[PDB]
């Protein structure tokens, strides 16, 4: 193989909105994991049922590569067992995930004078979204009995709403790219990985 | 729709004592409860959002905790400034919400016995078809405090109004005043007007009184 | 972040009111915003919500068509229509902004504006004397401001001189349909009749402004 490219996840020039949270599914290499965990551009850096440093040091099959935009104070929420608007409506990590979250401000990126629309989220759902689940309804919410015929008005809201990000915004409402590693580690005697 | 309660209804504690304000919803709103404080004469003011998360600039003494349908509010060392009326507010419907009831954290303080004080009606007022007999209750502690109103040893009801002022910013006192009203053919027709206050800071019922003649 | 709302309204029985909020300072784009009353006597009561954009608004089910929540497509000012007004609408009306949405924020706040519904119209308050040799080292003396509508009233004494020991009662609304209060303080008995005492009584609605004297008078 060559080296893995972490770079068209991280450096990418734009990114997806939390509802409809892109996943890279790479499988190329393992890169210095090493080398992406001691760089002072992640802020956000934390990892499940795995240490960062011994990540080189252990074998997975599909490394999915989750990401998306969402606000400082929902970087809390892409955390197993958390809930919220996000955790619940946008993306859901399992009570019994593996890997890492890794996540960077981005108000010198996605925030525009004015506001930026673009980056979007789901604000409602009826039930709670299973792990992994990407919601990407656009039909508007019947909040009442009767009826919307994809109308917006009383008791029928457009289920996505933008993220006003702007620069003199509050760090809790700045918006933050996230990076999402889910691996499947193999199984091995405790001898090869283990 | 979702009921929220909050208890006690009023929990009084001295500075520096650990608050815990519960609040209990009537059916699982997840982690969808936000905790508010309303000081006197102003608008509420976030404290805890989603259960758990400390709002921008809240100071650290204010947390949460809880899920599901028990939720509870921990100041951890109260303050003079947390003198206030606290609300939480369930949005797990996302359309509506509601609040609870409210606790009123009062700033506690030993017991303490009221003085009263008892007012004839005045000679301006006469000379309008009503009269205004006035008992004062003045600085005491807890804001419980029974007000009977007799005329010539015979009890009053129904023709009598309260008012009780907020707890005091410097001793944490309470003030009481209440209006007997009557007619002034009827303020004539007696002679004794008392005014008995019985309170917990009180060993024996206390009353004020006055004759309609004197003066 | 600023919330400005209307000034103060008095309204007959049955009539309507429409109070405005106007908001400057952050993108109102993914901040909703709320209306909760809190009546004199009550807490916290939430009325509705209207979005940003395009009303897709949600009423409590008590003001369920009564209450019309628009916007002014330019002024990002948010106004709350409440029709067929009763005495119990008698309240004070906040508007608030929610970020997100959901669990969201209370995060800033109006400063409220005072709707007072009643068959009634505005009236001057009368202002009565209380005064008690008393049977203790400590005397009380007051002011009765009765019958005055709208609230509020104010009232100093010694144009502000005397400060400590004064305790002004609230307002309470009577079967006439105006409110009626008291405003009392306790001085030293020895200074009844060395050191004057006046209240000053000021009632704006009515341009009413009244200085009762507050001494005792032994017959
Ligand atoms: C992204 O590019 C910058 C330079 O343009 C580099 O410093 C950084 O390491 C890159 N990040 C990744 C994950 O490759």
């Amino acid at each position: 193989t060559n080296l893995c490219p972490f770079g068209e996840v991280f450096n990418a020039t734009r990114f997806a909105s939390v509802y409809a949270w892109n996943r890279k599914r790479i499988s190329n290499c393992v890169a210095d994991y090493s080398v992406l965990y001691n760089s002072a551009s992640f802020s956000t850096f934390k990892c499940y049922g795995v240490s960062p440093t011994k990540l080189n040091d252990l074998c997975f099959t599909n490394v999915y590569a989750d990401s998306f935009v969402i606000r400082g104070d929902e970087v809390r929420q892409i955390a197993p067992g958390q809930t919220g608007k996000i955790a619940d409506y946008n993306y859901k990590l399992p009570d019994d995930f593996t890997g890492c979250v890794i996540a960077w401000n981005s108000n010198n990126l996605d925030s525009k004078v004015g506001g930026n629309y673009n980056y979007r989220y789901r604000l409602f759902r009826k039930s709670n979204l299973k792990p992994f689940e990407r919601d990407i309804s656009t039909e508007i919410y019947q909040a009442g009995s009767k009826p919307c015929n994809g109308v917006e008005g009383f008791n029928c809201y457009f289920p996505l709403q933008s993220y006003g990000f702007q620069p003199t915004n509050g760090v809790g409402y700045q918006p933050y790219r996230v990076v999402v590693l889910s691996f499947e580690l193999l199984h091995a005697p405790a001898t090869v990985c283990g | 729709e979702i009921g929220m309660t909050q208890s006690p209804a009023t929990l009084s504690l001295s500075p520096g004592e650990r608050g815990t304000l519960s609040c209990r919803a009537s059916q699982s709103v997840s982690s969808y409860l936000a905790w508010y404080q309303q000081k006197p004469g102003q608008a509420p003011r976030l404290l805890i959002y989603n259960a758990s998360n400390r709002a921008t600039g809240i100071p650290a003494r204010f947390s949460g905790s809880g899920s599901g349908t028990d939720f509870t509010l921990t100041i951890s060392s109260l303050e003079p400034e947390d003198f206030a009326v606290y609300y939480c507010q369930q949005h797990y419907n996302w359309p509506r919400y509601s609040f609870g009831q409210g606790t009123k954290v009062d700033i506690k303080r030993t017991v303490a016995a009221p003085s009263v004080f008892i007012f004839p009606p005045s000679d301006e007022q006469l000379k309008s078809g009503t009269a205004s007999v006035v008992c004062l209750l003045n600085n005491f502690y807890p804001r419980e405090a029974k007000v009977q109103w007799k005329v010539d040893n015979a009890l009053q009801s129904g023709n009598s109004q309260e008012s009780v002022t907020e707890q005091d910013s410097k001793d944490s006192t309470y003030s009481l005043s209440s209006t007997l009203t009557l007619s002034k053919a009827d303020y004539e027709k007696h002679k004794v007007y008392a005014c008995e206050v019985t309170h917990q800071g009180l060993s024996s019922p206390v009353t004020k009184s006055f004759n309609r003649g004197e003066c | 972040v600023q919330l400005v709302q209307s000034g103060p309204e008095v309204k007959k029985p049955g009539a309507s009111v429409k109070v405005s909020c106007k908001a400057s300072g952050d993108t109102f784009i993914n901040s909703f915003f709320h209306w909760v009353r809190q009546a004199p006597g009550q807490g916290l009561e939430w009325m509705g919500i209207i979005n940003p954009s395009g009303v897709s608004t949600t009423y409590a089910q008590k003001f369920q068509g009564r209450v019309t929540m628009t916007r002014d497509t330019s002024t990002t000012t948010f106004y709350m229509e409440l029709s067929s007004l009763r005495s119990a609408d008698t309240a004070v009306y906040y508007c608030a902004r929610e970020n997100g949405g959901n669990s969201g924020d209370f995060d800033y706040w109006g400063q409220g504006a005072l709707v007072t519904v009643s068959s009634a119209s505005t009236k001057g308050p009368s202002v009565f004397p209380l005064a008690p040799s008393t049977s203790g080292g400590t005397a009380a003396l007051g002011c009765l401001v009765k019958d005055y509508f709208p609230e509020p009233v104010t009232v100093s004494w010694n144009s502000g001189a005397l400060t400590s020991g004064v305790h002004t009662f609230p307002a309470v609304l009577q079967s006439s349909g105006l409110y009626s209060l008291s405003s009392v303080v306790t001085v030293p008995s020895s200074s009844l009749g060395t050191q004057t005492y006046i209240c000053n009584v000021n009632h704006k609605p009515s341009n009413t402004k009244v200085d009762k004297r507050v001494e005792p008078k032994s017959c």
